[PDB]
């Protein structure tokens, strides 16, 4: 009954959904096949006539090498053939080439599969979209879809996970452009947008738990998890449960404003594990710590503005309660003026479940923390000047004016990225 | 028994300029043109023809 | 089958431009011969099918005679160039009453004849490359007094020379059509 | 088998009509009880040594570890 | 140390080209096998042993009188390789003519016996020619152009001044030997403008033409006495992977072969085939027995063929492993069949007649793992992938795959008594335990104490706790009913194989450092130290179901028998040459089967009940 669409749109989105999409087929037992050896799989499965739990997600991207992959692969019968959709050439590292030119062929393909996957659904709680800013199709088709959607379903929620430009890493040299250029259009469609750069989960992984030489494999595995604690409450039982709906209603303040990031909690290797007790205030704690964050944006700098502490397993509701007493207290955690409370829990009575083949322990309690903090502006401007430094000489601007896309776009990009950084002071200053 | 109608047939294809909108409130549908100009004769007979099915999304699009 | 796909404003099941575009298609060459490539006026390969006899050599759209595509796109048209030489093709639809229908067009026919399983009809081609729009709705409805449901079946036959057979949603004009479905 | 003589007839006379030509009364019917080491195993998916799904291996051996790195506590780093 | 027999051998290295040879009296096959040389009996099971060299065998070159027989082998860069002269009656070495640096590719003998041309090395190549009689050097010179490449082949001829040599660079240059002066005169032939990558020669009874198989599948005639070409190979449907095997037979005609198996008889000038059978595995080699009505066609993917030349029909007559064979395990009650389990494959056999009855291959994939459920209805397999594949014991059809099952491997793996439990050991050493299902292959614990690998599983009677010895100096008894430790058994060795002593007490380790010792289950503590082989490391044992006797093998290419109660030895070996890794006593008490580094099975009589 309470259902969720998912869209993976860009490499990013199918191979971080490759990882999500493992996981909800292992806490929901439906083995690759697509078969189950009661009701939870509905949040992300659809039952057939025979025991064929098949996904209810939507898999695009122009370029047909990272799908063909899935399609010929371990689960190359759970995901419908007609659900993960391909095309011929890529956005080339090119907004233009996924909102102005290729994007246009395919939209009304995946369009029209969202329409039907969500015409079965009895009550669509959101729409989720795994996009990659720095790409042409996690920057441009996303964009065309999220400018589709909002005409097509206004009230539906759209909740988006992005891979933001990490700080340094970067790989293309025009991930400065996509991403200014596609935030002005999703800003005004997406109701709240989960953050994770890649800088901070390739350290994740080397410290808290003990992987060196960490590949996109093990990021995408923590990124799919924090998708399993957002909607465990959708799909298992609690005593403090929280939908789609409930996560916007308390983390996204002024409209703008709604860049909220993710914090896992008991990330920690195996040896280690046993040697440690792992107690509500301990993985509460070690969530608000500024190097467990998954987006380098020091917490520090800025002030929080609504927290979501979602955790799973074993949490007694009294030491939730006791445990962010403690958070309030302590000044380095520092929130706003006009936010008192600012901590919306949950409690979801279903312990992590293990990939057969991961990197994380049998921990029997986690917590995930989206906050709203007001640090991210420290990361937007970079980004900001990064344009500037290229537009000024108007460097990569051939390659973005021949595939549909005025010159003016970028102009009207910087200036309403601009907007977002003077929102978020006007949203820091006291009373 | 029941046996598969045109109602069915016709859906897949997407002749039908309908989707199921989820509203919060309810079930509605969304309707892509105006009712006032759809053709009657081709519509009212095999919207009728939806009526023998019970799995959800084929039943409540016959009887909304 | 081509049950699965949207089929949108354009469906096209042969293009000359292409590694295999006989891959669904079945070939079935008696006394003829079949071949891809010419540029007279068009500097591009088009599909030859020829033979001294006209209705032993063709070509046939689902390779399994069990097998029909289900097209919903109530308009055929496909860019056939002229020879001077017997060219006939078939078509076979799906009707409202669950009847398999076919449909004949042909250089060599005086006068159109229509009744039960079969209704043919002359045709007189342009002088040099043309396209030519069949549309299945209109002659499902004035053959017979029958709406359209899908066409099951396309079949071409020898002295002819093919690009682009292709379904549309409704007719379109020169300018509207995109550039890949052009005739220049 | 045969209940009466239509269908001795009728069953596998292995006449046919259209292609029998000038026979006789006796090759009318021409009934057919008158006429008459190492298993091997292969995977259908053929895969690559650079497929693999997993850890990458450290180039130095993990009792030695000629390159030796460390974290900044310098802990170990397992495999 | 008495002797126990050495009874039948599987194995053939038949990556080397130019290997399987019948020697003049048409009676012994004769092949390599490592670093030694096999005599295998024609008709016969009697099969004997040439000894000597370092590292693997490349070469074999036996003479027209049969009398001598001689070999090269491989070795480090910068080291030099030997070339081993014998004499087939008596086997035994009579020169060890060490000049080529780095390695050999190619030898051949003077056509009566007093010459032998050893060209070696794609490092140090120099064609050298050797003496039968001084057992010592004559000539030496580059045997390629700098322009050009280097050369992998050698021939002689019908007269004993001729010697040539092709390449995979085309250096088809036919030499003039002049003693007087001690020197070597090339002569390189014109082809026209085909450069070609060719990989085998073979020339006429009568000294007419030489004939050549390329890479292009492309039969090259030429005339030594012209030194020019004088015919092409087949103009359309040419030969696949190219051919490396040329005979050329008393006739006018050829056995050309092919890299997939296509023995071709062709005639000269057409090189068209006449009589063609598909064999498996690329041709290595193609021998005569003499006359040549019974020719051997050996193949890469080691299968020693038996084709009749007047009807050309095969027999397949030796099967082997041609990569690196890996665990040795019998099914429970009966010993009358194997496992052996290798790169690319998994085989089973029957032990009295040497004859494999299933085949299961997993592409390019390596098995470090292999074990036998107690029903007999599941072979266990553990993959380099990381998936734990459980194939049937008929047919061969995988029952289940558990996918990501270890991340660097699944090294060891051992299944329990009850049918239900797979414990897995791993390359990143984690030691998992699966249960098993009729329906669900789930996981139940991941037990994470070793460091560097896990090395071999052992579990006991009756189960309740199992070792796994390990590359970083641990052996673990993990407490496996209640998914726990029991012990922390540690050493300065790098352990290899560990074995539950019956009436379960004590434990018996082995490793690198030689140090078989007795280790307890309670305290964990020495009990003795027996010095393994004096050579290098001890690969594998296995302990009798009666406590009495556990056998040994190890780097030291040789199986070794050693009794419990006291540390004496009643050691054999005089076995194959090449790492043994691992073994295993009979079920019943009645074999000891060791497996090597090359693919080689070897079989004793196990005295001792
Ligand atoms: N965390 C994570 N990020 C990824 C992964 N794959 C790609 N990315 C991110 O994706 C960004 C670039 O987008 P692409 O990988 O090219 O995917 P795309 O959106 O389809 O772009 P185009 O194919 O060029 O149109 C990179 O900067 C990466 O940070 C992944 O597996 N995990
Ligand atoms: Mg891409």
């Amino acid at each position: 009954m309470r259902e969720c669409i998912s869209v993976h749109v860009g490499q990013a989105g199918v191979q971080i959904g490759n990882a999500c999409w493992e996981l909800y087929c292992l806490e929901h037992g439906i083995q690759p096949d697509g078969q189950m050896p009661d009701d939870s799989f509905n949040t992300f499965f659809s039952e057939t006539g025979a025991g064929k739990h098949v996904p209810r997600a939507v898999f695009v991207d122009l370029e047909p090498t990272v799908i063909d992959e899935v399609r010929t692969g371990t689960y190359r019968q759970l995901f419908h053939p007609e659900q993960l959709i391909t095309g011929k050439e890529d956005a080339a590292n090119n907004y233009a080439r996924g909102h102005y030119t290729i994007g246009k062929e395919l939209i009304d393909l995946v369009l029209d599969r969202i329409r039907k996957l969500a015409d079965q659904c009895t009550g669509l709680q959101g729409f989720l979209i795994f996009h990659s800013f720095g790409g042409g199709t996690g920057s441009g088709f996303t964009s065309l879809l999220m400018e589709r959607l909002s005409v097509d379903y206004g009230k539906k929620s759209k909740l988006e996970f992005s891979i933001y430009p990490a700080p340094q890493v970067s790989t293309a040299v025009v991930e400065p452009y996509n991403s200014i250029l596609t935030t002005h259009t999703t800003l005004e469609h997406s109701d709240c947008a989960f953050m994770v750069d890649n800088e901070a989960i390739y350290d994740i992984c080397r410290r808290n738990l003990d992987i060196e030489r960490p590949t996109y494999t093990n990021l995408n595995r923590l990124i799919g998890q924090i998708v399993s604690s957002i909607t465990a409450s959708l799909r298992f039982d609690g005593a403090l449960n929280v939908d789609l709906t409930e996560f916007q209603t308390n983390l996204v303040p002024y409209p703008r404003i709604h860049f909220p990031l993710a914090t896992y909690a008991p990330v920690i290797s195996a040896e280690k594990a046993y040697h440690e007790q792992l107690s509500v205030a301990e993985i509460t704690n070690a969530c608000f710590e500024p190097a467990n964050q998954m987006v380098k944006c020091d917490p520090r700098h800025g002030k929080y503005m609504a927290c979501c502490l979602l955790y799973r397993g074993d949490v007694v509701p009294k030491d939730v309660n006791a445990a962010i007493a403690t958070i309030k207290t302590k000044r380095t955690i520092q929130f706003v003026d006009w936010c008192p409370t600012g901590f919306k829990v949950g409690i979801n009575y279903q312990p992590p479940t293990v990939v057969p083949g991961g990197d994380l322990a049998k921990v029997q309690r986690a917590v995930c923390m989206l906050s709203n903090t007001t640090a991210i502006a420290e990361a937007w401007a970079r980004l900001d000047h990064k344009f500037d430094l290229m537009y000024a000489k108007r460097a990569f601007v051939h390659w973005y004016v021949g595939e549909g896309m005025e010159e003016g776009e970028f102009s009207e990009a910087r200036e309403d990225m601009a907007a977002l950084e003077k929102d978020y002071e006007e949203v820091g200053m006291d009373s | 028994p029941t046996k598969p109608t045109a109602f069915r047939k016709f859906y897949e294809r997407g002749d039908f300029p309908i989707a199921l909108e989820h509203d919060s409130k309810g079930n509605k549908i969304a309707w892509k043109v105006e009712i006032e100009k759809l053709d009657y004769h081709h519509y009212l007979p095999l919207f009728f023809d939806g009526l023998c099915e019970m799995t959800f999304p084929y039943e409540f699009f016959a009887r909304q | 089958m081509f049950k699965n796909t949207f089929q949108s404003g354009f469906l096209s099941i042969l293009y000359s431009i292409g590694s295999k575009p006989l891959q669904i298609w079945d070939k079935k060459v008696r006394n003829g011969h079949i071949k891809r490539i010419t540029d007279n006026d068009i500097q591009s390969l088009v599909l030859e099918i020829e033979g001294t006899n006209v209705s032993t050599t063709y070509i046939t759209c689902p390779a399994d005679p069990k097998k029909t595509l289900g097209i919903k796109l109530p308009f055929l048209v496909m860019i056939i160039k002229n020879l001077k030489k017997y060219f006939t093709f078939e078509v076979q639809v799906l009707d409202d009453k669950n009847v398999r229908r076919r449909f004949r067009a042909s250089n060599y026919q005086s006068t159109t004849r229509v009744k039960p399983f079969i209704c043919t009809m002359p045709m007189r081609l342009d002088d040099g490359w043309n396209q030519i729009q069949f549309n299945l709705s209109d002659f499902t409805r004035r053959a017979y007094g029958t709406n359209y449901i899908e066409t099951l079946r396309v079949q071409i036959h020898a002295n002819c020379r093919i690009r682009r057979v292709y379904f549309s949603d409704r007719l379109y004009s020169e300018d509207e059509l995109p550039a890949e479905f052009k005739l220049y | 088998e045969i209940p009466k003589d239509d269908l001795d007839f009728r069953l596998a006379a292995l006449y046919n009509h259209h292609t029998g030509t000038f026979k006789n009364k006796s090759e009318i019917l021409t009934h057919q009880e008158t006429i008459q080491n190492i298993r091997h195993w292969i995977n259908p998916k053929k895969e690559s040594i650079h497929s693999i799904q997993g850890s990458i291996v450290s180039p130095h051996t993990a009792a030695t570890n000629g390159g030796y790195s460390r974290k900044n506590d310098g802990g170990f780093f397992s495999t | 140390a008495v002797e126990l027999e050495l009874e039948a051998v599987i194995g053939f290295n038949g990556h080397v080209p130019t290997g399987l040879k019948c020697h003049p009296d048409q009676e012994h096959l004769v092949y390599p096998l490592g670093c030694t040389i096999l005599i295998q009996a024609i008709n016969t099971q009697e099969q004997n042993f040439l000894h000597g060299h370092g590292n693997n065998v490349s070469c074999v070159a036996i003479s027209k009188s049969g009398l001598y027989i001689a070999s090269g082998q491989v070795t480090f860069m910068g080291f030099k390789a030997d070339i081993i002269l014998w004499d087939y009656k008596k086997r035994e070495l009579m020169a060890r003519l060490s000049l080529h640096k780095g390695k050999i590719e190619a030898l051949a003998f003077s056509p009566n016996d007093m010459y032998l041309v050893s060209l070696g090395g794609p490092d140090d190549g120099s064609v050298v020619v050797w003496s039968i009689a001084k057992r010592e050097a004559i000539c030496g010179s580059p045997a390629a152009g700098l322009n050009v490449g280097n050369a992998t082949t050698v021939i002689f001829s019908k007269c004993r001044d001729e010697m040539f040599v092709t390449a995979g660079n085309g250096t088809i240059r036919v030499w003039e030997l002049d003693l007087p002066n001690r020197k070597i005169w090339p002569t390189e032939c014109q082809t026209g403008q085909m450069k070609r990558i060719v990989m085998s020669i073979s020339m006429a009874n009568d000294d007419s033409f030489f004939y050549l198989g390329t890479t292009t599948g492309d039969i090259l005639k030429m005339n030594p006495r012209t030194k020019l070409l004088a015919d092409t190979g087949p103009a359309k449907d040419k030969f696949s992977l190219g051919v490396s095997a040329i005979c050329c037979l008393k006739m006018g005609g050829l056995l050309v072969g092919s890299g997939d198996g296509l023995l071709v008889f062709c005639k000269s000038p057409s090189y068209k085939p006449i009589k063609k059978i598909q064999l498996q595995g690329g041709i290595t080699s193609i021998t005569l027995r003499g006359e040549g009505h019974q020719f051997f066609v050996g193949t890469e993917e080691s299968h020693i063929y038996r084709v009749n030349f007047t009807n050309f029909k095969e027999t397949l007559i030796t099967t082997c492993h041609f990569e690196s064979v890996e665990d040795i395990v019998f099914p429970f009650g009966t010993a009358e069949l194997f496992a052996t389990c290798a790169k690319k494959d998994i085989r089973v056999w029957h032990t009295l007649t040497n004859r494999e009855l299933l085949r299961i291959t997993v592409p390019n994939m390596t098995c470090h793992g292999i074990d036998f459920m107690r029903d007999g209805k599941s072979i266990i397999s553990a993959w380099d992938d990381g998936r734990i594949r459980a194939f049937a014991p008929e047919t061969g059809r995988l029952m289940y795959v558990i996918n990501n099952a270890h991340r660097i491997g699944v090294t060891a793996i051992a299944t329990t008594s009850d049918c239900k439990r797979v414990i897995s050991g791993g390359g990143e050493g984690e030691v998992r335990v699966w249960h098993i299902g009729h329906q669900t292959q789930k996981l139940e614990e991941a037990l994470k104490e070793h460091k560097s690998s896990v090395s071999c599983i052992r579990v006991k009677k009756s189960n309740e706790e199992c070792v796994t010895a390990s590359t970083d100096g641990t052996c673990i008894i993990w407490d496996l009913v209640r998914l726990r430790r029991n012990q922390m058994i540690l050493a300065n060795t790098l352990f290899q194989c560990v074995c539950y002593h019956p009436e379960e007490f004590q434990i018996i380790t082995s490793g690198t450092d030689r140090k078989i010792a007795y280790w307890e289950v309670f305290d964990g503590s020495v009990i003795r130290e027996l010095d393994g082989s004096l050579s290098g490391a001890v690969n594998g044992m296995d302990i009798t179901v009666e406590g009495v006797h556990f056998v040994t093998g190890g780097n030291d290419h040789l199986v070794k028998v050693w009794d419990y109660n006291e540390g004496e030895v009643t050691h054999v070996g005089v076995g194959h040459s090449g790492n043994i890794t691992r073994i295993r006593i009979s079920p019943g008490n009645q074999y000891i089967v060791s497996v090597s580094a090359d693919g080689a099975i070897l079989r004793w009589k196990y005295p001792f009940p």
